[PDB]
C-alpha cells in the first residue's frame, strides 16, 4: 500500500502502508514489522534518534583520539585503546564518576521524557524563568537553545534526512568495534591498517577460518 | 484466533467472551480444568502468582549466575545459597521461616479476601486510613494502586499488550525454574554451567546423553 | 498551590488549593479518599515537627562534643551512667522507660481525643505568632517545607551511618576533605559495583 | 532403633539370611553343566538375589529378630527418620490411581445417563467417549474438589428413594 514514489530498500518490493514517509529515513524497511502498532513505532522514532546520536558521539570519540595518537599528538590519555578507557587511572575513582553522572542525567533524561510524553510541556528554565525554547518545537528536536547557529531554519527535511543516515551508519560502526575488538584483539584502525596492507588476504572469512 | 495446536477444537469454556478476555488465552486446556467458570476465575489467580513469583524467583538465581560468571559478583549456586546465607546470618532458619509465615500470611489473608469479595479491603476504618488505596481495580488479580508507583497501566491502548507480556514471560518463568530443578538432579551442576557445556558441544552433551532421562537408551 | 513537583504534569482534584505545602503530588493517590487525607495532613505535620526536633538534637549532641546520635543510649546496654550536657543523670533504663511511657502516654492520650488538631494554638502559642489570619497561612507553609526537609534530613542520617559508620558532622567534614573520595558512590554500598 | 528394631544393613540374622538363599541355589547349581541353560537361569537368580538384598539395606529398612524388614506406617515417625517411602509415599500414589479409576468410570456413567438407552452403553461400551475420558482423568484430584465446593458432588436427599421407616 505504500506509494511506489518514495524511496525504498529493495526497488520493486511490497512495503508496509504505516511507513508512509512522514518519519526521516522512511525506505521502508521493517521485514519483521515491529513498527506496524502506531503507538510503539511512536516510541521506535524517539530510540532510533536516542541510539543514533550517543552511537556518532562514541564512534567520533573511538577514533579521532587514536588517530591523533597516531600522528604523533602528545596528551596524558593518548594511546589507550577505546576498551581500557575504563582501567586507566584519572582524578577521580570511577565510582564517584558513575555517581555523578546517574544524577545529571536524571535530571535531563526526565526533562526529555516529560516533553515525549506531553510535547512542549518541558520547554521552560525552571529557575530563570525568561527562558525559554520555540513552541513549535517536537518530540526530538527541541531547538531553542539547542541550535543556537539556526541550521534547522534552513531545510529542516534534509537535515533531519542526513542526520539519520549518518546515525545508522554510526550505529553499525559501533557494532563493529565490538565485533572486531572481541575477534582481533586490537584497536579498530588497526584492523583498517591491516586491511589496507593485503585486502585480499584478511578478510574475516580468513582471519576467522585461521582461529577455527 | 491463535492456538496452541492449529487444527484442534478449542475446549467451549475457552471460548467465551469472558474467557476470551483473559491474557494468553490460546485455547490450551486438554484436561478441561477451566469448565466451570468459578473455578477458571479463581486458576487465574493462581497462575498470575506463580507467574510473578517465578520470573521474581528466575530472575535470582539467573541474573546473578551470569554476573557471577562474569566475575563482577561471588554468589553461590542457587541450590547452595541457603546453607551458605544462614551460617553468616542473626538467626536460625527457624526463626526467620517463622517471622516469613506472618508476613506472607497477613499480606496474602488480604489478597485471598479480595478474591472472596472484589473490593472489599477498602472497608472504611478496617486500616489506618490506608484501606482507601486497597480496594484495587476493576480486573482481579491486577491491583494497581499504590502497586503500579509508575502508573503503567493507566493508558488504555498498551493495557491489553502488557498483560500479554506478564503471562508470556510468567510462563516461561515457570518452565525456567522447573529446568532448574531436573538439570540439578540430571546434570549435578549449575543452570550457567549447563548452557556452557551444551554450547561447547551441542550435540554430545545434552540430556539425551545425560544417562538419566532415557534410561533404556 | 506552593508549586509544582513535576513542571508539566496535572494537580490532582482531591488535592484542595489551599491546603498547606501543596504542590500536587500524590503519585499514588494515596490521599484520594476524604477520610483519608484528613489523617495524613495531620501525620505529615506531627512527623515534621518531631523530625525536626530530632534533627537538632542529632547536631547538637556532636557539635558539642557529646558523641553522636547513634551512640548516646550506649551506656544502657554497654552498663553506665546516663549524662546530659556532661551532668550525671540518676535515672537507669527501667526508671527511664516507666516515665516516658506514662508522660507521653498522658501527652498523646490528651491529643488522641482531640480528634485531629494540627494547629491548636492558645495554649501552645504563647508569643501569639499565628493568632492573625493572614498571617498564619504563610507560617504553615514554611513550618511544613522545614518539617520535610528535616523528615529528609533524619533519613540521611540513618542510611549514611549505616552505610559509613559515623555521625552526620563527621561525614560532613570527611566530604569536604575529598568530595570527589567520599561519598556516597565510594562507600562501597549504595552502588553495586565498583 | 524404631521400637526397638535395627537397620537391616547392620542386622546379623538379615546377613545369615542371605547365605542361606544363596547356599540353596548354588547346591542346586553344581549338578549342571556350567554354561548349560539350567546353570545360566540359576546364576541368573542368584544375581537377583544378592541385587535383592544389597537394594533393602540401602533402602535403610528396619529388620526385628527375625532378620527381615519390617514397615512404619505412622507418618510422624516415617517422615521423622525418613522412611516414608514404605507406607507413607505409597499411601498417595494408590489414592490417585484409585480416584482415577473412580472417577473416569463416574463421568462415563452420567454421561451415557443423558443418551436415549443407557443400559445398552453400559453392556456395550463407547470406546470413542471412553478413551476421552480416560486422559481427562489425570487431574480428578482438582475436577473432584472443585465440585463438592459447588455442590453439585452429591445428590439431594428428595431426590433419593428410600424404605418405609
Ligand atoms: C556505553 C557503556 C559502556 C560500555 C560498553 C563499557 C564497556 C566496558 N567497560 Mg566501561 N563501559 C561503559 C560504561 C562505563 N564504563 C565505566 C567504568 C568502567 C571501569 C572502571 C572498567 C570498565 C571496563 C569496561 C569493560 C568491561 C569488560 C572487561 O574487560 O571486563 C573485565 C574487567 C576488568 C579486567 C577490570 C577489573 C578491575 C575493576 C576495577 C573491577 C570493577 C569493574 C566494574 C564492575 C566495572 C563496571 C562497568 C559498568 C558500570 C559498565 C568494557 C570494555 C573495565 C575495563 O576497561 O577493563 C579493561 C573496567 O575496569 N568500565 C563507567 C563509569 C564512569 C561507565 C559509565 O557509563
Ligand atoms: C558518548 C560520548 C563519549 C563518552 C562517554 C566519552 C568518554 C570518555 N572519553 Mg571521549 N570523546 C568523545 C565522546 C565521548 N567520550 C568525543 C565526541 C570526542 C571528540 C573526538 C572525544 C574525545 C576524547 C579524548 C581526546 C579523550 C577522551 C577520553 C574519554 C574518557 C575521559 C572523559 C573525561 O574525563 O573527559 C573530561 C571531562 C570533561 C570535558 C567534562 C572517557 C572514557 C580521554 C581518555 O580516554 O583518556 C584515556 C581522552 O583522552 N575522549
Ligand atoms: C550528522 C550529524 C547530524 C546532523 C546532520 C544533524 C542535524 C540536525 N540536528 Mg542533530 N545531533 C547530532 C547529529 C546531527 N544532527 C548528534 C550526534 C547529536 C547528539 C549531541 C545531536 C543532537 C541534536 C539536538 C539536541 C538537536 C539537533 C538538531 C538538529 C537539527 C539542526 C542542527 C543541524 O542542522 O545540525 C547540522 C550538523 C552538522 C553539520 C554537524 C557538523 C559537525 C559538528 C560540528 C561536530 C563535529 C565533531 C568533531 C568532528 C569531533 C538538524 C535536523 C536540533 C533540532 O532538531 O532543532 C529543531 C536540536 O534541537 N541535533
Ligand atoms: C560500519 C561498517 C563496517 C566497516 C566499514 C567495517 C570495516 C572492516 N571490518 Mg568490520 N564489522 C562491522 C562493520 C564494519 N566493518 C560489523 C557491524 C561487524 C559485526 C558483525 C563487524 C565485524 C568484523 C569482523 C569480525 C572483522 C571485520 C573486519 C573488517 C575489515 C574488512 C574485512 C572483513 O572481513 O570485513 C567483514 C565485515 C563486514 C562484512 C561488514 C558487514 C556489515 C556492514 C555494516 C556492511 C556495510 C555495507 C555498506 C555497503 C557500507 C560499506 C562501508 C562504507 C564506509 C562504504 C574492515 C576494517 C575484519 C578485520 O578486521 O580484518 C583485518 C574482521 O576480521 N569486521
Ligand atoms: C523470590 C525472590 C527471591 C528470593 C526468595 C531470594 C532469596 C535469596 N537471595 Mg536473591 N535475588 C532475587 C530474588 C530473590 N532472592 C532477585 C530478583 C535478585 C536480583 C537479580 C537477587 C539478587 C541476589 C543477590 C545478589 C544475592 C541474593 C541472595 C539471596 C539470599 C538472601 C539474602 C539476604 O539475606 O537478604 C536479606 C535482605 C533482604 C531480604 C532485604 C532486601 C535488601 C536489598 C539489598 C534491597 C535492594 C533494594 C533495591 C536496590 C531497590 C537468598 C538465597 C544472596 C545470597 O545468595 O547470599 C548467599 C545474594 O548474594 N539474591
Ligand atoms: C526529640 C527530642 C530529643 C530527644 C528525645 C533527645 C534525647 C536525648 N538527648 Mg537530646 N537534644 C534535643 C532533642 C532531643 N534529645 C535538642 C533539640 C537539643 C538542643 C537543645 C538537644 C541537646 C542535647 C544535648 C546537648 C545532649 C542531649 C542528650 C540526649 C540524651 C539524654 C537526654 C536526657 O537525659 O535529658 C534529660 C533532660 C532533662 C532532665 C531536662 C528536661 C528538659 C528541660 C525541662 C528543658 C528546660 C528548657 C538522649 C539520647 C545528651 C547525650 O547525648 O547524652 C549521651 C546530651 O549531652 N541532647
Ligand atoms: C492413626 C492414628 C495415629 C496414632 C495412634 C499416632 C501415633 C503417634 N504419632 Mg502420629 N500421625 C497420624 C496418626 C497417628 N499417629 C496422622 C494421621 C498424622 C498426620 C499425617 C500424624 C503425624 C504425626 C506427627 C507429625 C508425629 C506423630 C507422632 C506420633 C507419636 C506420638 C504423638 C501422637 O501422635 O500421639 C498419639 C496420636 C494421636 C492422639 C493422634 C493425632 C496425632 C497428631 C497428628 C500428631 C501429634 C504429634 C505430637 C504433638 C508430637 C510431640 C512431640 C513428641 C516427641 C512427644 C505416636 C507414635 C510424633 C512422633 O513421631 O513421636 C515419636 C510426631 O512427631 N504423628
Ligand atoms: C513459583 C515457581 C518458582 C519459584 C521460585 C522461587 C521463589 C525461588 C527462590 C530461590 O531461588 C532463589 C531466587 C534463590 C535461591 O538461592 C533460593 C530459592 C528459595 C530456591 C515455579 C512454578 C512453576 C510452575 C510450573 C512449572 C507449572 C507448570 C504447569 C503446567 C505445565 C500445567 C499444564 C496444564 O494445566 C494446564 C495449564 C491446563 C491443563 O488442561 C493441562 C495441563 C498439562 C495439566
Ligand atoms: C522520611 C520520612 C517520610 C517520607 C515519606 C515519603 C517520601 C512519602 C512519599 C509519598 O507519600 C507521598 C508524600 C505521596 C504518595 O503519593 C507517594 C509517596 C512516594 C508514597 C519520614 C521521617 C520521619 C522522621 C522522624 C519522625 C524522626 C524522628 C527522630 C527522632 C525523634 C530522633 C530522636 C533521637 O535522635 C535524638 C534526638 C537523639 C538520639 O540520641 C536518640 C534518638 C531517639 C534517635
Ligand atoms: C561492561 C558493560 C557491558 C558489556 C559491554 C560489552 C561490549 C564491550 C566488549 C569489549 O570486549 C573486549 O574484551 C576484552 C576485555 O574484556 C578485550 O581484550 C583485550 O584487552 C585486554 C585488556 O583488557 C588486553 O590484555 C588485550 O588487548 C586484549 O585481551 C577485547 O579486545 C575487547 O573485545
Ligand atoms: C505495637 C504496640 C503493641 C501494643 C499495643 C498498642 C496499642 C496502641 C493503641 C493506640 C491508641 C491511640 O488512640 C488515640 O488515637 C486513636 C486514633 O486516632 C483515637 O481513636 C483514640 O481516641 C486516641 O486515644
Amino acid at each position: 500500500k505504500r506509494d511506489a514514489a518514495l524511496p525504498s530498500w529493495m526497488p520493486g518490493a511490497d512495503l508496509p502502508g504505516y511507513l508512509n514517509g512522514t518519519l526521516p529515513g522512511d525506505f521502508g524497511f521493517d521485514p519483521l514489522y515491529l513498527g506496524q502498532d502506531p503507538v510503539k513505532l511512536k516510541w521506535y522514532a524517539q530510540a532510533e534518534l536516542m541510539n543514533a546520536r550517543f552511537a556518532m558521539l562514541a564512534v567520533a570519540g573511538i577514533l579521532v583520539p587514536e588517530l591523533l595518537s597516531n600522528i604523533g599528538f602528545s596528551w596524558p590519555g593518548a594511546g589507550v585503546a577505546w576498551y581500557d578507557a575504563g582501567k586507566f587511572e584519572y582524578f577521580a575513582p570511577a565510582s564517584s564518576l558513575f555517581g555523578v553522572q546517574m544524577l545529571l542525567f536524571a535530571w535531563v533524561e526526565i526533562r526529555r521524557y516529560q516533553d515525549f510524553v506531553k510535547p512542549g510541556s518541558a520547554n521552560q528554565d525552571p529557575i530563570f524563568t525568561n527562558n525559554k525554547l520555540p513552541d513549535g518545537n517536537e518530540p526530538g528536536y527541541p531547538g531553542g537553545i539547542f541550535d543556537p547557529f539556526g541550521w534547522s531554519k534552513g531545510d529542516i527535511k534534509s537535515l533531519k534526512l542526513k542526520e539519520i543516515k549518518n546515525g545508522r551508519l554510526a550505529m553499525l560502526a559501533f557494532a563493529g568495534f565490538i565485533g572486531q575488538a572481541y575477534t582481533t584483539g586490537t584497536t579498530p584502525l588497526k584492523n583498517l591498517s591491516t586491511h589496507l596492507a593485503d585486502p585480499w588476504s584478511t578478510t574475516v572469512w580468513q582471519n576467522d577460518l585461521a582461529r577455527l | 484466533r491463535q492456538s496452541w495446536l492449529p487444527g484442534s477444537q478449542i475446549p467451549a469454556h475457552l471460548d467465551t467472551p469472558a474467557a476470551q478476555a483473559l491474557a494468553g488465552n490460546f485455547g490450551f486446556d486438554p484436561l478441561g480444568l477451566g469448565k466451570d467458570p468459578v473455578a477458571l476465575r479463581w486458576y487465574q489467580q493462581a497462575e498470575l502468582i506463580h507467574c510473578r513469583t517465578a520470573m521474581a524467583g528466575v530472575a535470582g538465581i539467573l541474573i546473578p549466575g551470569l554476573l557471577t560468571k562474569a566475575g563482577a559478583l561471588n554468589v553461590p549456586e542457587w541450590y547452595d545459597a541457603g546453607k551458605v546465607a544462614i551460617e553468616n546470618s542473626f538467626a536460625p532458619w527457624g526463626s526467620l521461616l517463622a517471622v516469613q509465615l506472618f508476613l506472607c500470611g497477613f499480606v496474602e489473608a488480604k489478597r485471598w479476601q479480595d478474591i472472596r469479595k472484589p473490593g472489599s479491603q477498602g472497608e472504611p476504618g478496617s486500616f489506618l486510613g490506608f484501606e482507601a488505596s486497597l480496594k484495587g481495580t476493576s480486573e482481579l488479580g491486577y491491583p494497581g494502586g499504590p502497586f503500579d508507583p509508575l502508573g503503567l497501566s493507566k493508558e488504555a491502548d498498551k493495557w491489553a499488550d502488557w498483560k500479554l507480556k506478564e503471562v508470556k514471560n510468567g510462563r516461561l518463568a515457570m518452565l525456567a525454574f522447573l529446568g532448574f530443578v531436573a538439570q540439578k538432579y540430571a546434570t549435578g551442576a549449575g543452570p550457567v554451567d549447563n548452557l556452557a557445556a551444551h554450547l561447547k558441544d551441542p550435540w554430545h552433551v545434552n540430556y539425551a546423553t545425560n544417562g538419566v532421562s532415557l534410561p533404556f537408551l | 498551590k506552593a508549586g509544582n513537583w513535576l513542571p508539566g504534569s496535572d494537580a490532582p482534584a482531591w488535592l484542595p488549593d489551599d491546603l498547606p505545602g501543596n504542590y500536587g503530588f500524590d503519585p499514588l493517590s494515596l490521599g484520594k479518599e476524604p477520610a483519608s487525607l484528613k489523617r495524613f495532613t495531620e501525620s505529615e505535620v506531627i512527623h515534621g515537627r518531631w523530625a525536626m526536633l530530632g534533627v537538632a538534637g542529632s547536631l547538637a549532641v556532636e557539635l558539642l562534643g557529646y558523641g553522636n546520635w547513634y551512640d548516646a543510649p550506649l551506656w544502657a546496654v554497654n552498663g553506665g551512667k546516663a549524662t546530659w550536657f556532661g551532668i550525671e543523670v540518676p535515672f537507669d533504663l527501667n526508671a527511664l522507660l516507666a516515665f516516658e511511657f506514662v508522660a507521653m502516654a498522658a501527652a498523646e492520650g490528651q491529643r488522641g481525643d482531640a480528634g485531629g488538631v494540627v494547629y491548636p494554638g492558645g495554649a501552645f502559642d504563647p508569643l501569639g505568632f499565628a493568632k492573625d489570619s493572614s498571617k498564619s497561612g504563610e507560617l504553615k507553609l514554611k513550618e511544613i517545607k522545614n518539617g520535610r526537609l528535616a523528615m529528609v534530613a533524619f533519613l540521611g542520617f540513618v542510611a549514611q551511618h549505616a552505610a559509613t559508620g559515623k555521625g552526620p558532622i563527621a561525614a560532613l567534614g570527611e566530604h569536604l576533605a575529598n568530595p570527589w573520595g567520599a561519598n556516597f558512590a565510594t562507600n562501597g554500598i549504595s552502588v553495586p559495583f565498583f | 532403633d524404631i521400637a526397638g528394631l535395627t537397620p537391616c544393613s547392620e542386622s546379623k540374622a538379615y546377613a545369615k539370611l542371605e547365605k542361606k538363599e544363596l547356599k540353596t541355589l548354588e547346591k542346586r547349581l553344581k549338578q549342571y553343566e556350567a554354561d548349560s541353560a539350567p546353570a545360566v537361569a540359576l546364576k541368573a537368580t542368584m544375581e537377583r538375589t544378592k541385587a535383592r538384598f544389597a537394594n533393602y539395606a540401602k533402602a535403610g529398612l528396619l529388620c526385628g529378630n527375625d532378620g527381615l524388614p519390617h514397615l512404619i506406617a505412622d507418618p510422624g515417625l516415617a517422615l521423622k527418620y525418613g522412611h516414608a517411602g514404605e507406607v507413607f509415599i505409597p499411601t498417595f500414589g494408590f489414592l490417585y490411581v484409585a480416584g482415577y479409576i473412580g472417577y473416569v468410570g463416574r463421568q462415563y456413567l452420567i454421561a451415557v445417563k443423558g443418551e436415549a438407552k443407557p443400559t445398552d452403553k453400559e453392556i456395550i461400551i463407547d470406546v470413542p467417549l471412553a478413551t476421552k475420558l480416560a486422559w481427562q482423568g489425570a487431574g480428578w484430584p482438582l475436577a473432584a474438589v472443585q465440585e463438592l465446593q459447588r455442590g453439585t458432588l452429591l445428590e439431594k436427599e428428595e431426590n433419593i428413594t428410600v424404605s418405609p421407616r
